[PDB]
């Protein structure tokens, strides 16, 4: 059909550090500068981790949270300080 | 290959830097505020860094157009929304800020439109507050109320019942008249201008009412309260998901316990929680008729409306057709539809745009009843598709502040030189109205007012009840 347009893959973007470009694959995958990366990756900010082994959970600083974007189901967490 | 063209040059991308932003992050007068991704450039021909692409057409200056519902606008031109004018300067939309005149509605029998808009559905059968000023720390001005009576299922049953308090005063309406159980004190600012299938009816410096005498109620606003009211029409604040703060000080999620917090008689009926569904009663398990009504309700989206559709979104005005005329039982007078279409059509004449979408087959508002009390069949009466409800008439000679631009209904045309008046249903020579100018000054004709209470020693008062050049003698408190 064309009226089912499902969401892919999404982007991310932390000037803060490296200016660095994650990226969040149609699988529980992530791609940090091209380079595929096993979880957790606890550099200085941000955490990357499984949830329940199937859902990736990112969390820059303690104001900004994500989930998965395997199959679509994005989400964010901004804290009032945004 | 291809060399490309003279006003721009090609890029590489260098072995060294990574940051090779040149052909995926093509810069284009959309996204150069925004920012873009990019792996490696590509061995494309890119414009130079002071200019951008328009269109297959690299635009050299940055002065490419403000885009708005999809249209092109030069830097300098305007475009006006709602009471505001905004000229996008450089390459952002500059408004001004005079934030406009607010306005509930009572689209069909149950459902209400907030000021900062929010629709909701609330089926009743007690009285409830529509709006009103006495909320929290406040003075408590004016309470107009609302009531209905056979109403939570939406039929040719549900006569609205509307009582208005302001100024001390008691002024109601039902079955199409409008009544006053107590008249107000300063009678200055009252004024009834019956013009067309409407009853507008002024109030004050900043307030307003509107009544098709059937069932609507839009009750009108100015700037200057912000913030000072509260009712099933919010707060009017510019806030548009706190508009369902109950009596008890808290923001609720379902409307239905909403309403029940804001009627009158604490001991009636409050209303059921209703299972929720796409399908009212009439249309439940009816799916032939369901669709009967769906397409009709589909005049929304029509050749006709499809000015207004860029303007005003029919969604909301769409869901309540097919709510009401699954419900109503339209039998003989097919008004729970042809309603809902009208509440539409005059929110697009607020915003300029005139529509004419009633025919002979649809809806059809003759208007030939008025032109029959003479003998002598003069036809000045019309249904006009929306005429200037604020004129000028024998009993209302003066220009009244105008809260609404335009109404639909019947409304008397005839040449000039002659003027309108209600009680002789035809329009009439200037003279003949019963006009008042006492002691030189322009004033209305002759209002049934007791001027100059200030002062004692300038008690000079000149009333007129029609045409008498007369003044009558202030009593002395001595
Ligand atoms: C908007 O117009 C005002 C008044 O002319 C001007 O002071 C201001 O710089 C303008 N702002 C933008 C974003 O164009
Ligand atoms: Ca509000
Ligand atoms: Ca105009």
């Amino acid at each position: 059909d064309r009226d089912a347009v499902c969401t892919r893959s999404v982007t991310v973007r932390l000037p803060g550090l490296h200016n660095s470009l994650v990226k969040l694959k149609h699988g529980a995958g992530v791609a940090m500068d091209g380079q595929d990366v096993q979880l957790p990756l606890l550099k200085g900010d941000l955490r990357i981790q499984h949830t329940v082994t199937a859902s990736v959970r990112l969390s820059y600083g303690e104001d900004l949270q994500m989930d998965w974007d395997g199959r679509g189901r994005l989400l964010v967490k901004l804290s009032p300080v945004y | 290959s291809l060399s490309c063209r003279p006003p721009m040059v090609k890029l590489v991308c260098p072995a060294d830097n990574l940051r090779a932003e040149g052909l995926e992050c093509t810069k284009t007068c959309q996204n150069y505020d925004l920012e873009c991704m990019s792996m490696g450039c590509v061995s494309g021909c890119l414009c130079p860094p002071g200019m951008v692409r328009h269109e297959n057409r690299c635009v050299a200056l940055e002065r490419c157009p403000c885009f708005h519902q999809g249209k092109e606008y030069a830097p300098g031109e305007t475009v006006k929304i709602g009471c505001n004018t905004c000229v996008c300067q450089d390459r952002k939309w500059n408004c001004t800020d005079h934030v406009c005149d607010a306005t509930c509605s009572t689209i069909g029998m149950a459902h209400y439109l907030t000021f900062d808009g929010l629709k909701y559905l609330f089926p009743g059968e007690c009285q409830y507050v529509l709006v009103q000023d006495y909320c929290g720390s406040n003075p408590g001005t004016f309470r107009i109320l609302v009531g209905n009576k056979g109403c939570s299922h939406p039929s040719v049953k549900c006569k609205k019942r509307v009582t208005i308090l302001v100024e001390g005063g008691e002024i109601e309406l039902f079955d199409g008249e409008v009544n006053v159980k107590r008249p107000m004190k300063d009678e200055t600012h009252f004024e009834v201008v019956e013009s067309g299938r409407y009853i507008i009816l002024l109030l004050g410096k900043a307030l307003s009412v509107v009544w098709d005498r059937h069932l609507s109620i839009s009750v009108v606003l100015k700037q200057t309260y912000q913030e000072k009211v509260c009712g099933l029409c919010g707060n009017f604040d510019g806030i548009q998901n706190n508009d369902l703060t109950s009596s008890n000080l808290q923001v609720e999620e379902d409307p239905v316990d909403f309403g029940n917090s804001w009627k009158v008689s604490s001991q009636c009926a409050d209303t059921r929680k209703v299972p929720l569904d796409s399908s009212p009663a009439t249309c439940h398990n009816n799916i032939m008729k369901q669709t009967m009504v769906d397409s009709s309700c589909r005049i929304l989206t029509s050749d006709v409306f499809q000015d207004c559709n860029k303007l005003v979104d029919p969604e909301p005005y769409l869901d309540v057709c097919i709510y009401d005329t699954c419900s109503c039982e339209s039998i003989g007078d097919c008004a729970c539809f042809c309603d809902t279409i009208a509440a539409y059509a005059h929110v697009c004449a607020q915003h300029g745009k005139v529509v004419t979408w009633r025919t002979a087959t649809l809806c059809p508002q003759s208007c030939e009843e008025r032109n029959l009390r003479e003998n002598g069949y003069e036809c000045e009466w019309r249904y006009n598709s929306c005429a200037p409800a604020c004129q000028v008439t024998c009993q209302h000679p003066e220009p009244l502040a105008c809260p609404v631009q335009c109404v639909e209904g019947c409304h008397a045309h005839c040449p000039p030189g002659k003027i309108l008046d209600e009680l002789l249903q035809t329009c009439v020579d200037p003279e003949d109205c019963p006009v008042c100018e006492v002691a030189g000054r322009r004033f209305a004709s002759g209002k049934k007012v007791t001027l100059n209470p200030s002062d004692p020693e300038h008690c000079q008062i000149c009333h007129c009840d029609v045409v008498n050049l007369t003044c009558e003698a202030c009593q002395e408190p001595g």
